[PDB]
């Protein structure tokens, strides 16, 4: 076009940023909500692998 | 180009403001 | 060191398999020396030069053994090994050469190099087994991976990323498109079996791969492959170029579900799913609650879709237990004489699931009445609206009348519906698209009025007639649609062409395009599109009861294509200067002066020229396999034969007459536009000058063609 | 190759699972009470609420586990007993397996257990729902209302005895105990005050079908003096007494299903409710009167025409549907959605034990998962907006872009897409029912899949979409992984429960 | 409100202490007392917060190995159905 | 549109360039393509295609379809 500003250049051309989620990476509390409901899809899925899969 | 544009205003997304009761009629 | 100890040892144990191997065979010295009687030297003998294989062979004692064991602690089996005690297993098979018979450890490494050799692909290969399922595949998890990924990927990793995965889709999908349009090829592939419905019964994923649903997917493909090329950069400096690309390959690919179903469930599916990708891409300014009112009314009309055709579906399965296309279709004959007592009423079996599959094809491919939803969908973005309204969204109705055309043929509400619902749905949308001062709007009723020649190309009775005006209307529609958007973006989102004109300068390639499309969409004589409305008219049956407003409806239609392309093109480029001053003056400073300058895309006009191309290539691939002497179509499934190509092959004399009627009521609705001076002139005069020598050449260039030589 | 080993696999695993929930709840509580003199919270880090928390929570997702197991080992034993029975032709030898008990552990209220796949299903949907609940209720329960981080524990006990006795009297009592437990839940952990009144409005509602119940269960004692349903099998009631007894049970399990007009409970306590219990009433309960009815009416021939019951059945579909356009409440809309799909599964009852109880049996898992899920996203929206009306809170997909996906995605499993379960139970029940009525299933389909369906998109793409230029200083951050999972995992459950096995279905 | 305990013991917090500096000298007669703690955490440099930074491979093997798990006891399960101890390999197979 | 700067903290894709684009394209079509080629291999397991061109079906070949001998 006309007037084009590169990538480099460009003040407002964002890389990837944000947060992923609400969880604080820095946090340290023992919260064990993300890690039981990973355990749960975890089991659920080995469950059907290893019972009903075939 | 030829000008330093600010950034663009706050006024692109006016804030409306209720002046009238929102009826459950006219839900 | 341990690359020539490696050589070193593979040689040994080559030389060794080969003495063994070589020796073993006529089952003479197949044990004698191999395990031979003691006699120390002899032992060493054979565990010294044998070493290489019994070494290794003692590896696969322990590396079974421990395996064994793997399974006995996994599954609970084989007691172990409590018959062994691991000193007589492990010199039992070591000193058991019989393993290495007829192997060699050169043959099998030549085996293992021979295994991913593409030179021994083999066309039956392909001819047998459809590649075309891998990259449709490979098409729909790239679209939905970038979805989830749209970080990992920028603007440019998501549109390579799409743009492979689309092409492979494009390339494989076209050597397939001639196999089962030419050589009566067609596929059902089941991927499994997907879900249970009935007690005991299983629907499976199945796709259906033949004549219909090639056709369909591949204008869709095309057309959305060279609207992706176009995509990028009519968003060229958006906020969400990504997620535009992203709604466009969901929907496509909801598209192509539709289109390539076996099953009436898989069809339900693509139903739903074009459904709510068409309301995610209307809906694509997703801040505006302007755009939400256009997309929820578009979905309610889906929704209501969506019901009849559910409707429809259980009425087949209560009354045949079956929900596979092809096995409805070969035996919906046999329940032609049957009736469903709903309520007060004994309605057919085939009148009721004809009404219903009929209204759910009217919503979606837009008719009168249904329609209301088409034009305010024009709030998408230009590649959106193009995918919507070329093919896909308003094509999904004739894909029902076409899938299902053994249903229809027995359907008494379908012959009377079709035709008269279809003329006044062309003549509805060419009057308004004629009249239609936004492009956009234009030419959305110009998709009305040809979704309205379809309906009544299929009350015809030939179903090449409507392949034929489908890949016709879609690829030119698609096309114009681009120019069009091009158009938009240089006039800075203002649609309307009131505010147009002087463009050709601006926009050069724009122009030449767009005349192009737009001579060949608005079925201008001497064009393909000329050419599906002849046979249009052609296969018309004339027994219809209102026969009279049908056939009125049909030719204030066909000749409306006139009107709506010359206003849009005149009033687009060589009209006076209705813009505003801003978006000349800005495009014409010296200072742009280069040889960069464009105020398109340079990919824009590669797109929309090879979009023309291709185009043009396939409708005369179509008419050489469909309208040439000799016919090479492949078999539609359809045994409703009528003899509409007795009047494209041997007409009668009325019949050329009547088309001599149409063709020149075409003729004076040209000399109207060319020549009628609405405005005053300083060329007025010389403008009915012009026309009167126009009219004595033309008279005195037959009066000598004819008669003098 | 069906050998003793799995029939007392599944029996012991059924027995052994609830004691091991049993000894769990019993030893959390000696040490709730026995650590404390007050028994409220000690606001600090060195509480045993962290404790109660852990305990309850794994003890609730270790006992999904073995359910899990159980209920693979229980499809496993009925299908084969179904097969053991059908399989011999020869008239000189019959099935005749006598079982033993095991001698760790006692049979819980001396009663053999018996297992049906609905009652295992509901057991299921106890399990997962109440897994969400006490999820979405940790930031209500507080300093002197942490007792309730047990009612979880006690509904899965209370259900586990209710889904595995062959004795009526303990049925209705199981029925009968999840009423305190829930008035509990809604007095005491709801933040809004108006909740007081919903609580009386739930429980006089309930109790009402209760009594109805109550003088079936009495009608059917009272007159067979017995406690089995074997010997209800060999005794039959007169044309009059069957009437009583289908009008009272349906009248009843109706006031908790709830059924048009008796939803105005659930109506009130869906917008009053703390959302955790809001998800497990609307999700579990209701089930667990819809398994109350098919016990009590598939044991009883019934001569009279169901006409009624589906009238008002399918007045309850459209009197809910045609509601959904007006309403402005996020939470009240999940309500009416939730009445019209439990009068959609209610209506799949209403012909005895014919092949529509499969289809009733799939919409109430589908139910349960979907209304967990619209109830969890509207408590998202709650904590996050600090409000629930559509004319509060929009454009949330562009502040909160994961709750508006999950809101667009769970519009996408509500509209019945086939590839979830939704879309098999409305084949289900719309095939039957279009053999039974046309009409009456093109009315049916009409009001719920268009008008209503209208309504439920309209009021939540509006909140979707937008600008949410309002209080920017005060707007909320994205989803967080708990409520991630909780959303993927009811997605999860809703697509790949169309791949379970056929055989029950 | 939350009353867990900030410092922790099973690792030290990421923390820089040079990005905000005390004033300790040049106070005025009308200005404010400094702040003690001035610690700014410090995330790793090769932190993206935008996905998930799970860079092991345990969740990979445990799907990997229940999935071969799945695929043996599927063997096994066929091996005893047809009444063999093992498959019976046929020397072709068709299309179903 | 103009650029207009976008909250750090938002994990939206607006404006949203990544410099490792090329890698991350490779790394999410080839496993892609592969996955799709077990899924291909699988669905063509089961796939039923018409004769070719000068072959017939015998009637009393078992390829043939079949009733139901009651
Ligand atoms: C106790 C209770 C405990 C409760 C705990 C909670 C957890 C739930 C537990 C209950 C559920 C248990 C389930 C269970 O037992 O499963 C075992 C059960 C055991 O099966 P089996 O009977 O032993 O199988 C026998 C043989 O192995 C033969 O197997 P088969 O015949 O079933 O074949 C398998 C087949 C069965 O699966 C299918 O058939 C899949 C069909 C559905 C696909 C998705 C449809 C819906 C999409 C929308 C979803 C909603 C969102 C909408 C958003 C908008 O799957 C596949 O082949 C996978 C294909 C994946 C790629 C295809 C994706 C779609 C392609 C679309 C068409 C092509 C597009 C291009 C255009 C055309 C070309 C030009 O497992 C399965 O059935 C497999 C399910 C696989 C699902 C798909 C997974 C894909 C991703 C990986
Ligand atoms: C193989 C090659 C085949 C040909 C391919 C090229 C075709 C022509 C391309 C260049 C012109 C395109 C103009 C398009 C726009 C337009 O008409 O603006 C009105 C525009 C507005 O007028 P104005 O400039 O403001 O001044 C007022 C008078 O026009 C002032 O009058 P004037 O003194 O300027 O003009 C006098 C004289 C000056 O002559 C010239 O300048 C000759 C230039 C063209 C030579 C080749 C064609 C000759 C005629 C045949 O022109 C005539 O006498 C032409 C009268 C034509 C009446 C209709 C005759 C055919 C009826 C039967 C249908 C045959 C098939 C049609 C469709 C074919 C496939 C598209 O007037 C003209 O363009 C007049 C010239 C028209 C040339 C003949 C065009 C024939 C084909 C129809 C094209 C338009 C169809 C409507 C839909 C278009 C959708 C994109
Ligand atoms: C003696 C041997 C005996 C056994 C023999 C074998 C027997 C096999 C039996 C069957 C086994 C089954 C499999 C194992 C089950 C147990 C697994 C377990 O406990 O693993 C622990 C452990 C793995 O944990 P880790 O690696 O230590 O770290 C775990 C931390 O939580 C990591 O913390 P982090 O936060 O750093 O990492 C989080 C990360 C790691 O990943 C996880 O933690 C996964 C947790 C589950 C996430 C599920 C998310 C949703 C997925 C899709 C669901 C369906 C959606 C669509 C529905 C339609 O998450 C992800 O990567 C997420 C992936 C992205 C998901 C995006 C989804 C977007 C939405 C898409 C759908 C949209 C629809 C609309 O296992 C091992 O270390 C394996 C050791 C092996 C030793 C072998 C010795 C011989
Ligand atoms: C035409 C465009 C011009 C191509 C020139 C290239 C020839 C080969 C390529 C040179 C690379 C440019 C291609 C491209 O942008 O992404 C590819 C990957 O992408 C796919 O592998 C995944 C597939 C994407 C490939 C896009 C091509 C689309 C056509 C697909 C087949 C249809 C072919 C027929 C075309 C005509 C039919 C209509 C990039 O690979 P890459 O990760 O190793 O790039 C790395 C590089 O290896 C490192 O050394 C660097 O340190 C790192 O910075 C980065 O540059
Ligand atoms: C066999 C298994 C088949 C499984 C199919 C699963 C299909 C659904 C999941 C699709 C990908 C995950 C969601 C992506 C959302 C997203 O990126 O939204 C963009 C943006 C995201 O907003 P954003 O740009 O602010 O955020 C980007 C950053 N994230 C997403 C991490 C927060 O959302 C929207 O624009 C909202 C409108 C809806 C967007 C999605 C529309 C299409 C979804 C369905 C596609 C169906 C294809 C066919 C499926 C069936 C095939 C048989
Ligand atoms: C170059 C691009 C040309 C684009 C415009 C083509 C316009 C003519 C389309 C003819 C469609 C009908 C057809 O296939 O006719 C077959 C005929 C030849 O077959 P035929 O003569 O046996 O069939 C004609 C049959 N009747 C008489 C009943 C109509 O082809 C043509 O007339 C030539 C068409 C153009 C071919 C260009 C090839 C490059
Ligand atoms: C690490 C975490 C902390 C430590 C946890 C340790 C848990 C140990 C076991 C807890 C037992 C809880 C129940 C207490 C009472 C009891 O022992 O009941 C089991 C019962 C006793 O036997 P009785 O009733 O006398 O009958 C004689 C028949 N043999 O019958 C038997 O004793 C026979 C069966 C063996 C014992 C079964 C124990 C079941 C435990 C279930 C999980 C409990 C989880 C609690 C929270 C942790
Ligand atoms: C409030 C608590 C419940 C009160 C229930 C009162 C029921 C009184 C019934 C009196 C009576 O005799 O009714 C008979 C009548 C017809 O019965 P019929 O079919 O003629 O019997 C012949 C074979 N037994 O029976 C009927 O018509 C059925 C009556 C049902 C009444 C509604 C049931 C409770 C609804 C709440």
């Amino acid at each position: 076009d006309a007037y084009y500003h590169d990538d480099t250049h460009e003040g407002l051309m964002n890389e990837p940023h944000g947060y992923l989620t609400m969880d604080d990476p820095m946090d340290l509390r023992p919260n064990y909500e993300k890690s039981a409901l990973e355990l749960l899809f975890l089991v659920s899925g080995g469950a059907i692998l290893a019972l009903m899969l075939g | 180009h030829g000008w330093d544009r600010p950034d663009v205003p706050l006024s692109f997304n006016p804030l409306y403001v209720h002046k009238r009761e929102l009826s459950i009629f006219d839900t | 060191l341990f690359l020539l100890f490696f050589i070193v040892n593979l040689y040994w144990f080559n030389s060794g398999l080969i003495f063994f191997n070589s020796v073993y065979k006529i089952h003479h010295d197949a044990w004698t020396l191999i395990f031979q009687t003691d006699s120390i030297l002899n032992k060493l003998k054979i565990y010294f030069f044998l070493l290489p294989l019994y070494i290794s062979s003692f590896i696969h004692s322990i590396s079974t053994w421990y395996y064994n064991y793997i399974l006995n602690f996994l599954l609970f089996s084989e007691n172990l090994n409590t018959n062994t005690n691991f000193v007589d297993y492990i010199t039992y098979n070591t000193l058991l050469l019989s393993k290495f018979e007829d192997f060699n450890l050169f043959v099998y490494i030549k085996t293992l190099l021979i295994t991913f050799d593409i030179r021994q692909i083999n066309l039956d290969f392909l001819n047998e087994y459809p590649i075309i399922l891998l990259t449709g595949l490979l098409f729909l998890f790239t679209t939905i991976f970038s979805l989830i990924c749209l970080s990992y990927l920028g603007l440019y990793g998501v549109f390579i990323l799409n743009l492979a995965s689309i092409l492979l889709f494009w390339l494989s999908m076209l050597y397939y498109f001639n196999l089962i349009v030419s050589e009566n090829y067609y596929y059902y592939i089941s991927l499994g079996k997907w879900m249970y419905l009935s007690n005991g019964f299983r629907v499976s994923f199945d796709l259906l791969i033949d004549l219909t649903s090639i056709s369909f997917s591949f204008l869709t493909l095309t057309i959305g492959v060279f609207v992706y090329i176009y995509t990028f950069s009519y968003f060229r400096y958006e906020p969400l170029v990504e997620r535009l690309i992203l709604f466009l390959n969901s929907f496509m690919i909801s598209m192509i579900l539709l289109v390539s179903s076996g099953n009436f469930i898989v069809l339900f599916l693509g139903w739903e799913l074009i459904g709510l990708t068409s309301f995610f891409l209307i809906n694509f300014w997703s801040t505006r609650v302007g755009t939400l009112k256009a997309a929820f009314k578009a979905f309610s009309f889906n929704k209501l879709s969506d019901l009849f055709l559910f409707f429809a579906i259980l009425i087949i399965f209560s009354t045949t237990y079956n929900l596979d296309i092809l096995s409805f279709n070969n035996q919906i004959y046999l329940y032609e004489s049957y009736n469903i007592d709903m309520f007060y009423w004994s309605i057919n079996l085939i009148e009721i699931i004809s009404f219903f599959f009929i209204s759910c094809a009217f919503i979606k491919s837009a008719q009168f009445g249904a329609h209301i939803w088409l034009p305010d969908s024009m709030e998408a973005p230009v590649p959106a609206s193009a995918l919507i309204h070329s093919a896909t969204l308003v094509s999904a109705g004739i894909y029902l009348l076409l899938r299902l055309s053994p249903l229809f043929e027995l359907s008494k509400y379908a012959y009377f519906i079709l035709p008269l619902i279809g003329s006044v749905t062309a003549f509805y949308g060419g009057l308004v698209s004629a009249f239609q001062s936004d492009t956009k709007k234009t030419l959305a009723y110009s998709t009305i009025s040809h979704c309205g020649f379809l309906m009544v190309s299929y009350s015809t009775g030939v179903l090449e007639f409507v392949i034929l005006y489908l890949y016709v209307h879609g690829f030119f529609k698609a096309a114009t649609f681009l120019c069009v958007g091009n158009v938009n973006r240089f006039n800075r989102n203002i649609q309307d062409f009131k505010r147009m004109g002087g463009f050709y300068k601006y926009l050069p390639f724009e122009c030449l395009a767009s005349f192009v499309c737009m001579i060949n969409l608005s079925g201008l004589p001497l064009t393909l599109g000329f050419y599906i409305k002849h046979l249009l008219f052609i296969g018309l049956v004339e027994s219809y009861t209102l026969y009279p407003l049908i056939f009125s409806s049909l030719i204030l239609g066909a000749i409306a294509g006139v009107f709506y392309s010359y206003r849009l093109f005149y009033s687009i480029f060589f009209d006076t200067k209705k813009g505003k001053k801003a978006i000349y003056l800005q495009a014409s400073r010296i200072i742009l002066n280069s040889k960069f300058y464009s105020n398109t895309s340079l990919a824009s006009n590669l797109s929309i020229t090879f979009l023309v191309l291709i185009s043009y290539t396939v409708i005369l691939y179509l008419y050489c396999t469909t309208l040439n002497n000799y016919y090479s179509l492949s078999d539609l499934k359809s045994i409703y034969i009528n003899n509409a190509y007795s009047y494209f092959y041997k007409p009668d004399y009325n019949f050329l007459n009547a088309v001599s009627i149409l063709n020149w009521f075409v003729i004076i609705l040209l000399i109207s536009v060319i020549y009628l001076n609405w405005r005053w002139s300083y060329y007025y005069t010389k403008s009915i000058d012009s026309l009167s020598k126009f009219i004595l050449f033309s008279f005195f260039f037959f009066i000598f063609s004819k008669y003098i030589l | 190759m069906f050998n003793l080993n799995t029939i007392y696999l599944s029996r012991i695993f059924i027995e052994f699972n609830f004691y091991f929930l049993f000894f769990l709840f019993l030893i959390s509580s000696i040490i709730f009470y026995f650590s404390k003199i007050i028994s409220i919270q000690n606001l600090n880090q060195n509480s045993v609420f962290n404790f109660l928390k852990l305990a309850n929570i794994f003890g609730i997702l270790i006992s999904f586990f073995i359910h899990i197991i159980s209920f693979w080992f229980y499809c496993i034993y009925s299908y084969n007993l179904s097969l053991n029975i059908f399989s011999d032709i020869n008239l000189y030898n019959s099935n005749s397996i006598e079982l033993l008990n095991n001698s760790l552990l006692p049979n819980y209220f001396k009663s053999n257990i018996t297992i049906d796949f609905f009652g295992l299903i509901l057991l299921t949907l106890a399990y997962i729902v109440g897994f969400v609940s006490i999820l979405a209720l940790d930031t209500r329960l507080y300093w002197k209302n942490i007792k309730y981080i047990f009612s979880f524990t006690i509904f899965l006990l209370i259900v586990y005895v209710y889904v595995t006795v062959s004795n009526i009297l303990l049925f209705f009592m199981c029925y009968e105990l999840l009423l305190i437990p829930s008035f509990l839940i809604v007095y005491f952990v709801s933040p809004s005050r108006r909740a007081i009144q919903a609580s009386l409005y739930f429980v006089i509602w309930t109790q009402l079908g209760s009594l109805l119940v109550l003088i079936a269960i009495s009608y059917i004692i009272s007159i067979t003096n017995t406690y089995e349903f074997n010997d209800l099998k060999y005794f039959n009631f007169t044309n009059s007494e069957s009437t009583i007894i289908i009008f009272l049970i349906f009248l009843g399990f109706g006031f908790k299903a709830p059924i048009w007009p008796f939803h105005y409970w659930l109506t009130k306590t869906h917008v009053e409710a703390p959302s955790g219990f809001s998800i497990y009433l609307s999700g579990f309960l209701v089930k667990t009167a819809l398994y109350g009815f098919y016990k009590f009416n598939t044991s009883i021939f019934i001569d009279i025409d169901s006409s009624i019951f589906i009238a008002i059945c399918i007045m309850g579909v459209v009197d809910s549907s045609l509601k959904m356009w007006g309403q402005t409440d996020l939470k009240k809309l999940v309500a009416y959605g939730t009445i019209q799909e439990m009068n959609i599964i209610y209506l799949a009852f209403c012909w005895g034990d014919s092949c529509a109880i499969l289809g009733g049996i799939l919409f109430s898992a589908t139910h349960a998962f979907l209304s967990a899920l619209m109830f969890f996203l509207v408590d998202c929206i709650y904590r996050r907006y600090h409000t629930r009306s559509l004319v509060e809170v929009n454009g949330i997909l562009h502040i909160t872009p994961n709750l508006g996906l999950s809101i667009l995605f769970m519009l996408v499993f509500f509209s019945g897409i086939p590839g979830t379960i939704k879309f098999i139970s409305e084949f289900y029940i719309f095939s039957g029912l279009l053999e039974a009525s046309p009409f009456i299933c093109f009315i049916l389909m009409l009001v719920a899949n268009v008008l209503g369906l209208i309504g439920f998109s309209k009021s939540w793409f509006n909140a979707t979409f937008g600008m949410p230029k309002k209080n920017t200083k005060y707007l909320p951050m994205d989803l967080s992984f708990k409520e991630s999972y909780i959303i993927l995992y009811c997605f999860f459950f809703l697509f790949i429960f169309s791949y379970f096995s056929s055989i029950f279905f | 409100r939350q009353n867990f305990a900030k410092n922790i013991t099973t690792t030290d917090i990421p923390k820089d202490s040079h990005h905000f500096a005390a004033k300790r000298s040049g106070f005025t007669q009308t200005e404010q007392a400094p702040f003690a703690y001035n610690d700014v955490y410090q995330y790793p440099k090769d932190y993206k917060p935008w996905n998930y930074n799970y860079k092991g491979n345990g969740v990979l093997l445990a799907l990997f190995l229940g999935s071969a798990f799945s695929l043996v006891a599927y063997e096994r399960s066929y091996a005893s159905k047809t009444g063999r101890y093992q498959r019976k390999v046929q020397q072709n197979y068709y299309q179903i | 549109f103009q650029k207009y700067p976008i909250p750090r903290y938002l994990h939206v894709g607006q404006w949203i360039v990544n410099k490792n684009w090329k890698w991350n394209t490779f790394h999410m079509f080839f496993p892609t393509a592969i996955l799709c080629f077990m899924v291909w291999r699988n669905s063509m397991i089961s796939t039923a295609k018409p004769p070719n061109y000068g072959e017939y079906v015998d009637p009393q070949s078992p390829v043939a379809p079949k009733a139901i001998k009651y």
